[PDB]
């Protein structure tokens, strides 16, 4: 997701302007202004394509953040920027396993919260402490507390 | 924090890490020097004779002989070190295997060719 | 979108035709594989028409052609008519030339070495493909569903192949082929709608039967109570929707087309039905094997589409199995499509790219090769 | 008879990577050249050596990861 | 992992090599002395998959692997197979590095030079070991223990050595070496099922009848009524799980099996029988040598477990003894495990630390070492 999120922020205006216009071609006529799969479904066979119920479901799913069932222009703005990629390949486990290295200074096998925040400070971007709890609980799978070098690669994918 | 936030963090931290292996790399470049120029250490050849020349030949090329055989020891480790990386790996693919087979779908219509289909001239930006 | 040399993936069976890029998880398209040609005389002229039909086209003008499978039983008995399905598949739809992709072609553990080699020959010196490999169908099911092990249970249209895999590894003296598949349950149903005053024999109408059972069969998990309701009351008749408006309801007929699947007597076979293959194959194969066969019954093929074989199947195993012993059903949605799913991942697999056999290969050793290089 | 030809063939490979030198058709400036290529080949062998030795600190950590991922993940 | 430089102890037979280090009561592990190969074909593409496994791993995929032993009545005849064994107990289970460590390893005293010779030499050619030792089994069950007199009856796996051992002396002229052991038990228990209507004889299946003796067999104090009982009446059965959910049961066979020590007959074999051999090594004794001896009746290994054994040797012996004398079987806990303790005992003394061989000694000396160091 948070790849995703990240392209979502950067849209222009512009940008955003003309996928809400291509949102108001899907949800006319909904009855709560949001794509269920049968505004989905209308949609993409008038795009040539045929989707089962079951692919139309997976579509939404994929992008549905409150549970509703159904896509609100936010989610809409994350279904377009994954439809289409800018960070082909994404690199490979190769190339994760060096930089994992980096990370772990104590060279003990695994990223800990002290390794993690000298890594956050590096970077030159205001560092609040949220940003370093969250990212650690976004990473750490199992809840030791720590970034093991499986849970560092899940961390990772997709990141440019 | 957002997500767009997090992954800002993420890039930023993904570049870091490849500067400091840059870094790593630099810095063994110059240990690697400093442990020839011990190791190895420049030969002096004025003031040899003939015959000091020709001991100093057969002393470098039994030196040569023992160096091959630690360069040997330390291979041979590297060698044992090998097997056991690709047993191991393979070990915590089937670990970590069960039902995590990976797919891809294309319900994911470009969003380019999307755009120009619904809204045609207007989709100048997207 | 394709930006990469990524290999195609088709699965030509007696059925249908499933094609797409590899990396999909899904064919792009399911072409049948039918090639139609008109059966009648012209009077207009300037109307166009074809020779032949291909795929999808031979079906929309069909009301006027004779539409024939080059794929009979697991095999190509036809490899000119493949290449024009295949040409279809390719040019008009996926809009790709092979030339410049590797090409993936499946087929049955067991299946005659001339399917192969066929497969081989067109793809490298019709289609000039750079490289080729014939997989096998059980594998590929198993990389859809997640498994390296199970029985590979792939009642298809033509044929019912039944291989156990432990491990990855075949064993093939446990593969307990069965002339036994959906075109014959298609026949047995013609057969039955006949004696309710519904004769169905020319292309039209054999397409209609076709079309009838894929859409109003359940088997029936417990046959005997439903052939005692079924054939006694219209409660359970289905109302099925025909061209031209007429309408025929199926009653217990509904369920009788499949249980020919356990009941291979009702098309003349000689044959104990897939769920005893089934359980052969687990018999045949080690102690230290079978319970992992018992756990992981794999469904593949076009059968296990119905509304309720899952447990017709489990009831069945289960029954002919050792008590103590836990006997499961894998069916996940990659249902009738895990063979072309399976194929994307194998495509893709870095641990298979050795596995080609390439243009230059091919040409020095000819289609045969296929045979030393596969499996 | 294989763990004998093992430690018998480290000392044969050993042995094949000696090289036969000679000294008496060569004069001193000949003689000086060889003494330089002699040293070079022994950099050349310590350099390797080196990288070895880097190469093994490295596969021991990697190899201390995968254990530790095998003992989390069973 | 070890804190200190003690000595490894591995007691290596044609069963199981029990391993850990030396000052312990146990081995860490068994490691089953067992290589596997697979049998069949691979058919999917990334199953990984090795040419060979080892130990438990051998076990563990043992349902499409053939499985052997290197280890022949107590002799290493598969020397590669050997260092797959020990580089794993090593390397993965013991997370031991011998190149620190002095190791001992353990031997039947009547086995040919050869294998002495060449367990000194891999440990010190191909693990690095800076010292080594080979000790006896009967000194080594003593030391376990507590015991220096008595016969020492193996009855394991592989071989039975019977010797007698006086004031920790050994009295050579009173051994009987005998090839009667646990794998031959097994071959007839397989022959004896198949009477029953259950064939065993492929890898899983030789797998299963060793785990069947060794949970449902018994040798009883009097043979003849147990076989009498057992072979007229079901009260005498036990039944054993097959892995697939299918049961066997075991009615007289159940110790027909392990009457072949008491009979070796059993198997076309022509001994004395255990308790014969364990008699004939107190007899050739001295006559102030056998008192001693009677009053010590000294188990080893494995088998001694079997229901009525330990009551029954006694009781075989009594019969052949003279009168006055008092006959008494030492049958410890330490069963089946004795060696590799005694192991760790006799590695631990002080008394013990000169008769280690150093590196140096072996490289000076050779691998005849062996014969002039340690027995
Ligand atoms: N819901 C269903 N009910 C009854 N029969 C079905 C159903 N779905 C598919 N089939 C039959 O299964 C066969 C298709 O098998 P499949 O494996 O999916 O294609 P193929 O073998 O060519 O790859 C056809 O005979 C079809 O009529
Ligand atoms: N409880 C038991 N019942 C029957 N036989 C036994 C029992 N325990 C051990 N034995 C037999 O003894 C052997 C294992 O004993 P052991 O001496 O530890 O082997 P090893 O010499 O490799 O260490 C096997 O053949 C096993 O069948």
């Amino acid at each position: 997701d948070d790849i995703y999120k990240a392209a979502v922020e950067q849209l222009t205006e512009e940008q955003k302007n003309e996928f809400k216009a291509a949102f108001d071609i899907f949800v006319l006529g909904a009855e709560d202004g949001c794509i269920s799969t049968k505004e989905l479904g209308k949609v993409m066979r008038m795009l040539g394509q045929n989707p089962t119920p079951e692919e139309l479901q997976e579509m939404i799913d994929e992008v549905d953040e409150d549970g509703s069932g159904t896509v609100d222009f936010d989610e809409f703005l994350v279904m377009m920027v994954r439809c289409m990629k800018d960070d082909s390949k994404g690199k490979s486990e190769e190339e994760l396993s060096d930089l994992f290295r980096m990370f772990d200074k104590n060279a003990d096998g695994y990223i800990d919260l002290d390794e993690l925040k000298i890594m956050l400070q590096a970077t030159g971007e205001t560092i609040t402490e949220d940003d370093i709890e969250e990212l650690m609980k976004d990473g750490d799978k199992n809840n030791d507390g720590r970034i093991d070098y499986d849970e560092f690669l899940e961390f990772m994918k997709g990141v440019e | 924090i957002s997500a767009s936030r997090k992954l800002q963090l993420k890039t930023l931290l993904l570049q870091i890490a490849k500067q400091e292996l840059e870094r790593e790399a630099e810095e063994r470049r110059g240990e690697k020097g400093r442990a020839l120029s011990t190791r190895c250490q420049p030969l002096e050849l004025a003031g040899l004779g003939f015959a000091e020349l020709q001991d100093l030949c057969r002393q470098l090329h039994a030196r040569v002989d023992k160096v091959d055989e630690e360069r040997y020891d330390i291979e041979a480790k590297v060698t044992k070190n090998i097997t056991e990386i690709a047993d191991l790996t393979q070990k915590i693919f089937d670990l970590r295997g069960k039902f995590k087979r990976p797919t891809l779908r294309r319900v994911r219509i470009s969003a380019d060719a999307m755009m120009q289909a619904l809204l045609g001239a207007r989709a100048k930006e997207s | 979108d394709e930006d990469e040399t990524t290999a195609l993936v088709c699965d030509n069976g007696s059925g249908l035709v499933k094609a797409g890029f590899a990396g999909d998880d899904a064919p792009r398209a399911v072409f049948p594989s039918i090639v139609g040609r008109p059966r009648h005389q012209g009077v207009m002229v300037g109307m166009g028409q074809k020779d032949s039909y291909v795929g999808d086209e031979a079906q929309s003008k069909r009301g006027i052609l004779t539409l024939k499978y080059p794929i009979e039983h697991g095999i190509i008995t036809n490899w000119d008519d493949m290449e024009k399905i295949w040409h279809h598949t390719f040019y008009n739809e996926l809009r790709v030339a092979p030339e410049e992709h590797p090409t993936l072609l499946t087929e049955a553990p067991l299946n005659p070495k001339a399917n192969r080699e066929k497969m081989t020959q067109i793809m490298f010196e019709t289609f000039n493909v750079p490289a080729m490999y014939v997989a096998i169908q059980a594998v590929l099911s198993l990389y859809a569903s997640g498994r390296t092990t199970g029985i590979v249970l792939d009642s298809g249209d033509g044929v019912t192949h039944n291989v156990p895999i432990y491990e990855g590894y075949a064993l093939p003296h446990a593969i307990m082929r069965l002339d036994l598949a959906g075109r014959d349950l298609t026949d047995y149903l013609m057969k039955i709608l006949t004696e309710r005053g519904y004769s169905f024999v020319t292309t039209a109408e054999r397409e209609i039967v076709r079309d009838i059972k894929e859409k109003l069969c359940y088997v029936a998990l417990d046959f005997e109570n439903e052939m005692a309701t079924a054939a006694s009351s219209s409660s359970l008749e289905k109302s099925y929707e025909l061209p031209d408006g007429q309408v025929i309801t199926i009653g217990n007929e509904r369920f009788r087309c499949p249980e020919t699947l356990f009941q291979p007597s009702f098309i003349g076979m000689e044959s104990a039905g897939i769920h005893e293959t089934t359980y052969n194959s687990i018999m045949k194969c080690d102690i230290d094997i079978r319970k992992d066969l018992y756990a992981n019954n794999v469904m593949s093929g076009g059968t296990t589409m119905y509304p309720g074989i899952a447990d017709r199947m489990q009831k069945e195993i289960t029954a002919l199995a050792p008590s103590t012993m836990k006997i499961k059903i894998i069916a996940p949605p990659e249902r009738k499509y895990s063979v072309w799913i399976g194929g994307s991942i194998l495509a893709s697999l870095s641990t298979f790219q050795q596995m080609w056999i390439t243009k230059q290969e091919y040409d020095e050793a000819g289609p045969s090769i296929v045979h030393r290089k596969c499996f | 008879g294989k763990r004998q030809t093992e430690r018998e063939k480290k000392k044969k490979i050993l042995a094949e990577r000696r090289k036969v030198l000679a000294i008496d058709h060569l004069n001193e400036d000949q003689l000086r050249e060889k003494a330089k290529e002699l040293w070079q080949s022994i950099y050349n062998l310590e350099a390797e050596k080196f990288d070895l030795q880097e190469k093994f600190k490295q596969q021991k950590y990697e190899i201390n990861v995968l254990r530790n991922r095998i003992n989390d993940n069973q």
